[PDB]
């Protein structure tokens, strides 16, 4: 369905072959394509957004509609900030793939599932370490 | 099989002043706000209708 | 993380250096594990309660 992360590219879910080793050339190419497409789309979306912001901005004589026109922009800019934060994550994932150190948990050497990588291709940890880290995070944050 | 309670009626979300504006469901919150604020300032005319 | 082989009844439940996962916990509970050998150095780290 044209709504996921595999949809953005014209790629279909992979299929690990019976005696296929984990990280082979084809899988690495696959994931590189995925990440590059994801990035380029996000950058083009930012370009759209900026053009919209540049076109709309005007000086309104009513204080209760300047807020109206500056309350959708705040949300838009929020989304753009979040995606800007994710572009650095994608760049780092492209560095791990280019360095051929992609597909394993950063905490413990266990390899991260292929289906998990097709779910969230930027995954850095295994589900267990991810959950434990998320707990430590929410506890140090809240 | 889990709902313990339920809203008494739809109108309980808003005050009387805002409750008087018809078709609130289609109005942006800001304009509802000003509507109620100014509506409370209306002056009685000679003949109420 | 295990600092020694976690084992009982002649069975190594967790190899030295492995992070203990939910699966490990389920296996220990399933096997009614209630007593494990530990080295003195592991306890020397600890704070006495009384
Ligand atoms: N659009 C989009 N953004 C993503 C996605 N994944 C991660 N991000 C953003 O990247 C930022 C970095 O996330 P991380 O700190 O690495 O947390 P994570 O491991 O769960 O990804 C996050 O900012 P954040 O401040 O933690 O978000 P929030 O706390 O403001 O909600 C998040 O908003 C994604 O799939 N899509
Ligand atoms: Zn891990």
């Amino acid at each position: 369905s044209s709504l996921s992360i595999l949809a953005i590219a014209g790629v279909e879910p992979y299929q690990e072959k019976p005696g296929e080793e984990y990280m082979n050339e084809a899988q690495l190419a696959h994931f590189r394509r995925i990440l590059e497409a994801w990035r380029n789309q996000l950058r083009d979306e930012v370009d759209r957004t900026v053009t919209h912001m540049q076109d709309e901005a005007a000086n309104f004589p009513d204080p209760v509609d300047r807020a109206a026109q500056e309350e959708e922009f705040s949300l838009e800019l929020r989304n753009r900030d979040r995606e800007r934060k994710l572009i650095k994550k994608i760049e780092k994932t492209l560095k791990k793939v280019e360095d051929e150190d992609f597909g394993y948990c950063e905490s413990c050497g266990v390899e991260i599932g292929i289906r998990r990588l097709e779910a969230r291709p930027t995954a850095d940890l295994c589900i267990d370490c991810k959950t434990l880290a998320e707990i430590r995070e929410k506890q140090m944050a809240g | 099989d889990q709902v313990d309670y339920m809203d008494v009626s739809t109108q309980q979300v808003v005050s009387v002043g805002a409750s008087l504006i018809p078709f609130l469901e289609h109005d942006d919150a800001n304009r509802a706000l000003m509507g109620a604020n100014m509506q409370r300032q209306a002056v009685p005319t000679l003949r109420a209708d | 993380t295990a600092s020694f082989d976690i084992e009982a009844n002649g069975k190594v439940y967790v190899e030295k250096g492995r992070r203990i996962t939910a699966r490990h916990i389920r296996q220990l509970e399933k096997d009614d594990v209630k007593l494990i050998e530990v080295p003195v150095e592991y306890i020397a780290g600890k704070v006495v309660a009384k």
